[PDB]
């Protein structure tokens, strides 16, 4: 679904943000 | 999973942060 293609782009920016030095994983 | 959570509906930071490492 492109919508949540693009949701997802939006995701991991929030979570470089939020996370800082703890780091993420991300897995659709 | 995030994508089903937050992309059907708008997360907070909070929630956000429960993805975090
Ligand atoms: C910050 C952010 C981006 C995209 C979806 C959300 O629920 C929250
Ligand atoms: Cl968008
Ligand atoms: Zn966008």
């Amino acid at each position: 679904f492109v919508n949540q293609h693009l949701c997802g782009s939006h995701l991991v920016e929030a979570l470089y943000l939020v996370c800082g030095e703890r780091g993420f994983f991300y897995t659709p | 999973g995030i994508v089903e959570q937050c992309c059907a509906s708008v997360c907070s930071l909070y929630q956000l942060e429960n993805y975090c490492n």
